[PDB]
């Protein structure tokens, strides 16, 4: 799935668009109605560290 | 290659109501910036409203603050500009033009804020002014 | 706000006439955008961030500056380039253009 | 914008009658909720969330539906509810009711 | 139980001004949203108003944008809608109604958004016109 969010840049005013590749089983819907919007699977658990 | 062509405008009712038209093909015309310039006969070029993507802001200018709205369907990747109380000395051949790049970048209100654009690809001379 | 000015309004070259345009503008910005158009077409751009040409343009074309002075160098004059020229500002409101640059061939 | 749409628009039932309305829309929504509503009188509210009854409602009312199709089942049919009803949804703007629907004693 | 009465609907002047009023008891107030319906004379229902919580970010609809302002008092609890230009195809039976819960929960910029709104508890039917 191609995603597109908002995220913080390194300024603390300021913020950027980026976009990236993410798989389905990794993602998951707000409601099952809306449709392309989403969320990461380990969101609502823990904050995930990247490696 | 981009394609991109406008339609609704022409003749009108002084003071009264007008709605231009203006569709794209070929890019994600939800990625891309949407700008309406104006040129009246005889003299330069004018800009007048720019609209962001998302629908998030309308910044326009001194001279059509209040008067003109400018709205975009990205579903249906339909741009339409529309025109209110618009006068006799509005007359101008208005064009329907695309910013350099997608607005992917850093920004500080708008997603598209501050970034290099400059109009790449514009559409077919659309006259609109009023008569009797 | 910021309000941009073109020097001379009305110009006059023969073909392989050297010639040159300069834009002005009451502040200083990131770059000038420079433009074309013909009677019933539409506005096509031939210099984007002062120092880069566009896609599939002459080479003719060509341009500088810094600051608040800003141009455009024509090496070769031909029929096709009488025309109306524009310089374009992006980094204040209100993305006004220029004062419009008539070409015609003397 | 999102723009729903009831059918049939006017329905004549006896009494006991087995009848169903139906409501549809341009676009999903997470739920419809219906209302009736006599002359002169306040709206009422029957069934929310699509599945759900209100409190002290009659139970010959009932609904179900997903996507842009919904329904509404009146399993009898008495003289009280000869009235208008409708269809509202929430999930998008502008938070329009329906075609509203005119029920007559046949 | 939940009592709430309206009142100051009734004979205008056509494109002059009035101002509704909406009253409310036997729950919080201030954290219950409110909505102005409008049934027009043997027609459906039609909604153009809606106001949050706090009385602050209200959306209305595109027939009664800039024409119609909505305002509340949560110290008084009491609800006022003010009508401007107002024009004899506007004639309808207001409805004064509260929302089924509260704006306590998730939100993205107002409190109460993102929750399932019906209308529960509903006035008395009022009706604003203008005649000679
Ligand atoms: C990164 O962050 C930016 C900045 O917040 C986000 O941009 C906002 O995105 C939202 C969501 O798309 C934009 O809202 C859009 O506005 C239009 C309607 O706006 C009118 O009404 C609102 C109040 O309701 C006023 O604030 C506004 O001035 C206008 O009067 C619609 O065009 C949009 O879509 C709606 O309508 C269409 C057609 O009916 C439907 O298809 C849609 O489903 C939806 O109903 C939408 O609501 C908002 O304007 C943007 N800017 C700001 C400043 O908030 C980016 O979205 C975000 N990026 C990501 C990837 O999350
Ligand atoms: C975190 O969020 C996920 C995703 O919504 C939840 O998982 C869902 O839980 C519901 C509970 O009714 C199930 O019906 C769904 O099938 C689950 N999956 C999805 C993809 O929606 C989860 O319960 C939440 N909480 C935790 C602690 O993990």
């Amino acid at each position: 799935k191609n995603c597109s969010f908002n995220m913080t840049t390194e300024l603390r005013d300021k913020r950027q668009k980026v976009y990236s590749l993410f798989y389905r089983l990794d993602i998951v819907p707000i409601n099952e109605n809306q449709g392309s919007e989403y969320r990461l699977i380990n969101c609502n658990t823990s904050a995930c560290t990247q490696a | 290659e981009v394609q991109l062509v406008e339609s609704g405008g022409g003749l009108a009712k002084p003071g009264g109501s007008l709605r231009l038209s203006c569709a794209a093909s070929g890019f994600t015309f939800s990625d891309y910036w949407m700008n309406w310039v104006r040129q009246t006969p005889g003299k330069g070029l004018e800009w007048i409203s720019v609209i962001n993507s998302y629908g998030g802001s309308t910044h326009y200018a001194d001279s059509v603050q209040g008067r003109f709205t400018i709205s975009r369907d990205n579903s249906k990747n339909t741009l339409f500009l529309q025109m209110n109380s618009l006068r006799p000395e509005d007359t101008a051949v208005y064009y329907c033009a695309k910013v350099d790049a997608d607005d992917y970048g850093y920004f500080s209100t708008v997603p598209g804020d501050l970034k290099n654009y400059y109009f790449d690809y514009w559409g077919q001379g659309v006259l609109v002014t009023v008569s009797s | 706000q910021i309000v941009l000015t073109q020097s001379p309004a009305i110009m006059s070259a023969s073909l392989g006439e050297e010639i040159t345009l300069t834009c002005s503008a009451t502040s200083s910005v990131n770059s000038i955008h420079w433009y074309q158009q013909k009677s019933g077409t539409a506005p096509n751009v031939l210099i984007y961030d002062t120092s880069n040409l566009a896609s599939g343009v002459p080479s003719r074309f060509s341009g500088s500056g810094s600051g608040t002075f800003y141009s455009l160098t024509i090496s070769s004059v031909e029929t096709e380039d009488a025309a109306d020229y524009y310089c374009h500002q992006w980094t204040t409101y209100p993305w006004t253009f220029g004062g419009g640059t008539k070409l015609e061939i003397k």
